[PDB]
C-alpha cells in the first residue's frame, strides 16, 4: 500500500493508515482539537485519494487500536465472516464505495458483503462519500428489527418519545407522554433519561411509562437510560423491562471511562430474554456520537469518525433493536456549526446502516454551538430521506433537564406527511384505533393530549 | 406392448419437446434415480406412475419374505434367532429383535470360538434379498482376508429376526474384540438387495451407544460392490484393533 | 392438580403428568410399543380431559426428564421468558388451546405467549387438538427465517432438493439437481445425505452442489447431512459452507446416541458465522421425527409426541433456518399406517410452529409400513394448507439410497399451482429469469433438466 | 384392444372391459364384497396398465350394462356429442389422463372434450389417477351453477345446512338453522331429510325453512329430501319450492329399487319451472355414493366406482344445481377405513367434475366403520383444495336422526378462512349485511344463533 501521492505536482506523504483515515475527513473542530486533521484542503484531498486507493485488507489489518490491547478491536475482528472478507479483501476503498452505491448491488448483495467488513473499513468508505452519497447509500441499506414494533421497513419512520424531567416527576413525565402519543411519537421507544440512578426511582419511572402502555394497550416498549447495571437490577427486582440501554464507546479505555464491561452487555441480553416484555427478538438500545472517545482520552490518536464507526462494530455483535447517534449532543469543541453537524449526522447514519445495525439519529445541538433549530429541521429531513430508522421527540424539542434541543413531536408528523412515510405498522394500527391517525396523517383531533382523558 | 419391469421401461424418457434430447439420455444413464420422465402439467406422466406402482407392489413383497432355513444350512451357517418368533412380530417389536433368545445365548456359548479378535454375524434384518444375493460374493473374501496376514477369527453365524443392537450382546457373550454385522436394510422402491455393515469394538450392552459403531451402507451391485466391500471391512477391523475404538472414536 | 376424572360414571385415575400426556395421544403403534398408550378410547378421552384441565404451570413444573439429569430439559427450562410464563401459568391447557385457535389472537400475541411455554406444554396443546385444529392453528403461526432465500412467508411454499446417490456419484447428484431446479425445487436447500462420512468426499459433494449454484447464480444454499463434526471439519478446511445440519433428539441420552454434545451445535453456529456463504442470519438445519428417542432407549417412559416437542424446544435455542420432521422415515413400529402418519405430521408441524421454529416436513413412508404414495400426496397437501414451510423433492419421490419414498419434484409444483403459492421470493426471481416459472406456474419448457444445457 | 399384459415376466389375462375396470381400482371392501377386486397388488397394477392402454372407443363401446337393457346406459350414450367423441375416440386412457392434467389444457378445452365422454370412460381416467392427480385434475375443472346463489366459482366454497330432527320438530329444525347461518352455512341449500314422507309434514318443514328465509331475506333455497314424488305433490299443492331432490343410482334396476323413473325427473324439472322460487336456471339436487348399486343387487358385476360414475352421467342430463356423493354414508362393507373413504371422496368429486356436474361431497362416516371425525376433517380440506363445490353442515357434525357424522358448521368457516375462500357471492353479501362476515371471516359476533333474535 502507498502512503503517498502527488497532487498538482506536490508529494503528500502520510505516516500510517491512522493518519490517512483522519486527514481524509471533512473539516470538523474535533479533529483539529485532536490534532489529527488535514493541514490544507489539498492535503485533505490527497488523504482521500490515498485512502481511496488502499484495499479492504490494508484497512482491515490496521485497526486504529491493536487487537492485543483492546477488547472492542477483538470483538470487531472476531466477528468477521472470513469467506466474505476473502472475496473483497483486494478491493480498493474506491471500488467498495462504488459497489455500495451501484443500483446493480441489491440489499442481499450488501447483506453478505458487509459481514466481510470491519469498522475501520466502514469508516473509510464514508470518508470518500459526498453528502448525497451518504444519503443514497444509506437509503439502499435498510436494517429491520423488531421489539413490540417493527422498525426500519422502507416507507416507515419511527420516533423515540423522550419525556425527561428535572426531578423525574412522574406527572411531568406522564404529561409529555400523552402529548407525544397524540402526535404519533413513541413507536421506537418511550425512553426517559433519569436524574437519579437508583432502583426505586427507575422502577417508579418505569411503572409510570408502563401504566400508560398498559392502560391503552400501546404496542411499544419503555426504557430508562440509566447505567446498564442499575437497569438490570431494577428489572431483576421486578420493574417492567422493555429495552435495556447503554451508552457505548469505541474502545476498551472508553468503555472503562463509562464503567462498562462487555460482560454487562452479555448480561443485559440474558436478562432481557428472562424478563422483558418484548414480542420480537431485539431488546437492546445503544447511543453513540462523535467525540465521545476523544473526550475520554481514549481515541489513541484516531479521528472521531473512525472511533464512531467502531461503536457500530461493537453494537452489531449484540444485535440491538435500535442505535442512534446523538449527533450534536456534546458541544462545539467536537462539531462546531450546521455544516459539521449535518455532515456528522449523515456519516453516522450511513456507517451505522453499512454496519448492519438499526440506525437512527438524535438530530440535536447545544446552545453553546453555532447552531439553531433550523439546523435540526434540515438534518431530520435529510436523514428521513436516507431512511433513518428513527429520531427523537420532545415538546418543541426543548429538553428541560439535558439542556439541549432535539426534534419536536411536530417534526415526526411533518416528516411522515411530507414524505408519505408511515409509523411502525403495529403502532400505526394503534394510532388508527385511537383516532389519532388516518392514512398516515394526523386527524383533526390529533395533537391534543387531553384526547386520552 | 411393454413390461413395466423391463429395462426398456426403466430407461424411458418422457420429456416432450426437450431442449437437448441427447443430454437427457446422458442424464438418464448417470443415475438410478427416476429422472427425465417428464410431466403432465405438474403431475407425473402415466407410464412413470405405472412403473412406480409396479415397483411398489414388488417392493412390498420383499418385506415379508424369509431366507429359507435350507439356504442358511447350504452355507454351513449356524442359525440362532432373536426373541422374535415371526416376521410380522419382527416389524412391530424392535425391542425383541435386539435381544437373543435364551436358546440363542446357549447355542453361541456352546458352538462358537471364544474370545475372537473379529467376530462375523449375518442377519436378515429388514431384507432377505440383501443376504441371499450378496452372501457368496462378500463373505469368503472377508473370512479369508481376515485370516491372511491376520488373527483370531470367530465362528460366523446367522441370526434370524435380528436388529443392529443385538451385536452388543453377541460381543459380550463371545468376548469378541470386534463384532461385524452384515444386515439387510429396509427395502427401497426399485431394489431390495442393499446390505450394510455395522461394526463395533468391544461392545457392552450397558454402555455402548450407537455412535460407537462404524456403518458401511449400500453394499450391493448398484452401490459398493460386495467383493470391494469385504476389503474395506477387513481394513476397518484392523484399524479398530489398532486403535481400540470404533465409530466416532476412530481417528480421521 | 386433578389426576382423575369421571367419564360415564366410571373413575379414570392417572399416576402422574407423564402418563396423562401419554394416554391423551391419538392411538399409534409407537405408544403401544412403549407401553404408555391408553387402554381404550374411553381412557384416551379421559386423559385428554384431565390434560385439558391441567394448568401451564402443572405441565411446566413436571418435565418428563428432570432438570438436574438432562441438559435438554435445562436448555428448555432456562430459555423461558419468565414474565410471559407468569402471565399464563394459571391458564388451563384447554384455555391455551382456545387462545391459539382464536381469530382474536394475533401473530404478535403468540410471539410473546410462546416464550412462556416449555415443550411439554406445547405437546399438551397438540394432544387435545383435532386434525383441523392442528392445521388451522399452525397456519396462523407463521415462522419466517432467511439464509440466501426467505422461507415461511404466508403465501409461499419451499422445497428441499434431496439429490442422493448410492455411491455419492457426483454425476448422479448433479443429474438430480438439474431435474429438481427445473421443477422449481431447491429454495429451502440443496441437501445430500452422504454415503461416506469423510472430509474429502463431503468436499466433493459440496463442490458439486456449489458448482451448479455458482454457474447459474442461484439464490439458495447447499448442505451435506453427515454428522455435524465432519461438516465442521470440512468447512474449516475450505469446503463451501451453506447450511450446517444435525439430527437431534429430545433428551441428553438420545443426543449421546447420535454422538452429539450441545457444544457441537454452539460450535456449528460459530463456524457458520466465520465461514458460511449465507447472506441472512439463519444457517442451521435440524431434522427430527417421532420415535427417535424411544429407539435410543432415551424416552424415559414418555410418549413419542412429547419427546418430539422437546426436539423443537432444543432447536429453538439455535434459531435455525429450517427444521423438519421426517414423519414416517423409520418404520411401522412407531407409526403404523396412513392415519397415524398423517396425524403425526400435523402434530409435528403444529408443535414446531408453536415453538417458533421454521417448521417443514419430509412427508414420507417406508416399504414395510402400511402406506403408499397416495399417503404422501394426502399429507403434503394438508400440511401445505397448514402453511408448512417446506417439503422434500426427489425424482418421483424414490430415494435410491435411503430406501424410502418422499415427495416428487412434481408434488411441489402441484401444491404451489393448486393453492396459488409461490417459492421463496429470491428463488422465484431466479426461476423467472431462467424461464422455468411465470406467475407461480411452470412454463411450457419447465420440468426439463436439459434446459440447463 | 388387448386384455393382457406381461408384468415382471408374468402374463395377466383379463376377461372383459368390465373386469379390467374393476381390478384397476385401489383396494376397497365393496369390490371384495362384490367379488370384482384384483387378487394381488401386481394384478391391480396389470389392470391399470391394460386399462391405460385401452382407447376411449374401447370403453365407450363396452358400457357395464347394455344399451338395450338399461335406460341409464341409453341416456348416457344418447347424450354424447359425436363430433367431440370422434376427435378423442382413438386416444388411450393414458393419453386422456395426461390431457386432463396438462396445464396447456384450458377449461374451455375440457368443456368440449367432456361431451365426447361416457361415464365408463370418466371412471377409467379416475382409476389410473393418484390422489393428487384427482385433486389437481378436479381443481382445473370448475363447474358453476346458479339457483338463488351461485356455486362453483373458483375461490368460493359453499355448504348445505342440514338441520335434521328425529321427530321433524320444527323448533329443533329452526334452532339448527339459526346456528348454521351464524357460521355462514347455507349458501348451497337449507335441506332437511324428513322422518315422515307425507305432504302435510313436508309443507310444514318447508314452511319452517322459508319462514327463516323470508324473514331475513336470505339469498338461498330450501329443500326436503323426501322421495321426488311427494316433493312434487307438496309443491303442486302450494308448499314453497326451492330445490327438488332425488337419490339416484347408476342403473335402471337400481332406480327401480328406489322407485324412481326417469319420467319423474323430467316432471321435477317441469314442476320446478312452473312453481319454484329460483332466480337462476338450476333447481334440481341429487345425491349419490359408492356401493348403492351393489346394495340394490344392481351393479351387474361392475365395481362401485364405475357404477358411481354412471350416476354423474345420469345427473348431467338434468343439469342440476348441485350433486354430492355421501361418501361414507352406508358402512364399512363398501368403504372400510380412512384410506378408502378419502380415496372414494377424491374419486367421486373428480369424476363428477369431469362429467360437468356441480359436484360436492358429504364428507362423512358411520360409527360401525373404522373412521373418526379426524377423517372428515382430513377429507374436507383435501376436497376444498380440489375446488369441491360444497360440503354439509350440522352442529359439530352429529346427525341425530340419520345416525352418522358429517362435517360441523365450524368446518366450513375453517376451510374458508384457512384457504381464503368466500361463500357464494350473493350469500356473502347477506352475511356481511347481517354482521356475520367481514372479508371472508367470521366477525366476533358470529357463531351465535341468538344474533337473529
Ligand atoms: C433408519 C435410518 C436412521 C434412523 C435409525 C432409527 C431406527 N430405529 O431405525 C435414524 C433416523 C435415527 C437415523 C439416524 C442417523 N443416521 Co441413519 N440411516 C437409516 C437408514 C435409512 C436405514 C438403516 C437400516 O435400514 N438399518 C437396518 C435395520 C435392520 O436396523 P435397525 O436395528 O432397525 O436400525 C438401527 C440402524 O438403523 C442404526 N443406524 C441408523 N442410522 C445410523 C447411522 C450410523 C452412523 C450408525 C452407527 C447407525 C445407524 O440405528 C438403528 C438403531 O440401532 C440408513 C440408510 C440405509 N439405506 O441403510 C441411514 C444411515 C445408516 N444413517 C446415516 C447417518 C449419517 C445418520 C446420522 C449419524 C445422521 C446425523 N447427522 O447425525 C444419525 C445418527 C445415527 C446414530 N449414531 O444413532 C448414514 C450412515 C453414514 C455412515 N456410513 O456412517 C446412513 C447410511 C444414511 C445416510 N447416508 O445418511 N438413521
Ligand atoms: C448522556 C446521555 O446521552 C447519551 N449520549 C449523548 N451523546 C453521546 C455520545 N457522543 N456517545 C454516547 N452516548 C451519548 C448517553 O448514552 C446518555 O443517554
Ligand atoms: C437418517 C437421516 O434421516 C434423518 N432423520 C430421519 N428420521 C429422523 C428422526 N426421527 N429424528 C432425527 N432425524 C431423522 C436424519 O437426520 C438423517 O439425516
Ligand atoms: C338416504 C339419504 O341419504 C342419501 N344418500 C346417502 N348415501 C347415498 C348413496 N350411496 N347413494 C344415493 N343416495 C345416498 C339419500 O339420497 C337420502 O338422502
Amino acid at each position: 500500500m502507498k502512503l503517498k501521492t502527488t497532487l498538482f505536482g506536490n508529494v503528500y506523504q502520510f505516516k500510517d493508515v491512522k493518519e490517512v483515515l483522519a486527514k481524509a475527513n471533512e473539516l470538523r473542530s474535533g479533529d483539529v482539537l485532536a490534532g489529527v486533521a488535514a493541514a490544507s484542503s489539498q492535503e485533505r484531498v490527497a488523504a482521500k485519494q490515498v485512502l481511496s486507493e488502499m484495499t479492504v485488507a490494508d484497512i482491515r489489518n490496521n485497526p486504529v487500536i491493536a487487537y492485543e490491547d483492546d477488547c472492542v478491536t477483538r470483538l470487531i475482528q472476531d466477528d468477521v465472516n472470513e469467506t466474505a472478507y476473502n472475496q473483497i479483501k483486494n478491493w480498493s476503498i474506491s471500488e467498495l464505495r462504488e459497489y455500495v452505491l451501484s443500483d446493480e448491488t441489491s440489499v442481499d448483495d450488501i447483506a453478505f458483503t458487509r459481514k466481510g467488513l470491519t469498522s475501520e473499513v466502514v469508516a473509510a468508505v464514508a470518508k470518500i462519500c459526498s453528502n448525497a452519497d451518504l444519503i443514497y447509500g444509506a437509503k439502499k441499506m435498510p436494517v429491520i428489527k423488531k421489539a413490540n414494533t417493527t422498525i426500519g421497513i422502507p416507507g416507515t419512520f419511527s420516533a423515540r418519545l423522550q419525556p425527561n424531567d428535572t426531578r423525574d416527576d412522574v406527572q411531568s413525565i406522564a404529561a409529555q407522554i400523552y402529548e407525544g402519543l397524540s402526535f404519533g411519537v413513541g413507536d421506537a421507544v418511550i425512553g426517559v433519561n433519569p436524574v437519579t440512578d437508583d432502583v426505586e426511582n427507575l422502577s417508579r419511572v418505569l411503572d409510570t411509562i408502563y401504566g400508560v402502555i398498559d392502560k391503552f394497550n400501546i404496542p411499544t416498549q419503555g426504557c430508562v437510560l440509566a447505567h446498564v447495571t442499575t437497569q438490570i437490577e431494577a428489572i431483576r427486582r421486578g420493574a417492567p423491562g422493555g429495552l435495556i440501554f447503554q451508552s457505548i464507546c469505541g474502545s476498551e479505555k472508553g468503555l472503562k471511562e463509562f464503567g462498562v464491561e462487555l460482560a454487562m452487555l452479555d448480561e443485559a441480553r440474558a436478562v432481557g430474554a428472562e424478563f422483558n416484555r418484548i414480542a420480537g427478538e431485539n431488546c437492546l438500545y445503544f447511543e453513540t456520537g462523535q467525540g465521545s472517545a476523544l473526550s475520554a482520552g481514549a481515541n489513541f490518536g484516531a479521528d472521531q469518525v473512525t472511533m464512531e464507526a467502531r461503536n457500530y462494530g461493537l453494537a452489531r455483535h449484540y444485535d440491538p433493536f435500535i442505535v442512534n447517534t446523538v449527533v450534536g449532543f456534546i458541544g462545539p469543541e467536537y462539531l462546531y456549526n450546521d455544516r459539521q453537524i449535518i455532515r456528522a449526522g449523515l456519516e453516522d447514519h450511513f456507517m451505522g446502516k453499512l454496519s448492519g445495525i438499526s440506525m437512527g439519529c438524535d438530530c440535536c445541538y447545544t446552545n453553546h454551538a453555532d447552531a439553531d433549530q433550523n439546523l435540526n429541521e434540515n438534518l431530520m429531513i435529510l436523514l428521513a430521506t436516507a431512511g433513518c430508522n428513527y429520531i427523537m421527540g420532545m415538546p418543541l424539542g426543548d429538553d428541560i433537564m439535558l439542556n439541549y434541543q432535539t426534534t419536536a413531536f411536530h417534526d415526526t408528523a411533518t416528516v411522515r406527511q411530507l414524505l408519505n412515510l408511515r409509523p411502525s405498522p403495529e403502532f400505526e394500527r394503534w394510532l388508527e384505533s385511537m383516532g389519532i391517525m388516518a392514512n398516515g396523517r394526523l386527524t383533526k383531533r390529533a395533537g391534543d393530549p387531553s384526547l386520552f382523558f | 406392448a411393454l413390461d413395466l419391469g423391463s429395462a426398456e421401461a426403466k430407461a424411458w424418457i418422457g420429456v416432450e419437446n426437450p431442449h437437448r434430447a441427447d443430454v437427457l439420455t446422458e442424464l438418464r444413464r448417470s443415475t438410478v434415480a427416476r429422472v427425465c420422465t417428464g410431466r403432465a402439467g405438474p403431475r407425473p406422466r402415466t407410464q412413470a406412475l405405472l412403473r412406480f406402482l409396479a415397483d411398489h407392489s414388488r417392493s412390498k413383497d420383499t418385506v415379508l419374505k424369509e431366507v429359507p432355513e435350507e439356504w442358511v444350512k447350504a452355507q454351513g451357517l449356524l442359525e440362532v434367532r432373536s426373541e422374535i418368533s415371526d416376521k410380522n412380530l419382527y416389524l412391530t417389536r424392535p425391542d425383541m429383535g435386539r435381544r437373543l433368545c435364551a436358546e440363542a445365548v446357549e447355542a453361541l456359548k456352546a458352538q462358537c470360538v471364544a474370545n475372537p479378535d473379529v467376530q462375523v454375524v449375518i442377519s436378515d434384518g429388514l431384507s432377505t434379498d440383501a443376504i441371499t444375493v450378496n452372501y457368496e460374493e462378500i463373505l469368503p473374501p472377508l473370512m479369508a482376508g481376515l485370516k491372511q496376514a491376520g488373527l483370531k477369527v470367530g465362528t460366523p453365524f446367522f441370526v434370524r429376526y435380528g436388529r443392529v443392537k443385538i451385536e452388543d450382546q453377541i460381543g459380550e457373550i463371545l468376548g469378541a474384540k470386534v463384532v461385524i454385522l452384515l444386515v439387510g436394510e429396509r427395502p427401497g422402491l426399485g431394489q431390495s438387495e442393499s446390505l450394510s455393515c455395522y461394526a463395533v469394538y468391544s461392545p457392552r450392552m450397558a454402555t455402548t451407544v450407537e455412535a460407537d459403531r462404524t456403518c458401511i451402507s449400500n453394499i450391493h451391485q448398484g452401490g459398493t460392490p460386495p467383493v470391494e466391500a469385504a476389503a474395506v471391512i477387513v481394513d476397518l477391523a484392523k484399524r479398530m484393533l489398532e486403535q481400540k475404538a470404533s465409530g466416532i472414536n476412530m481417528t480421521r
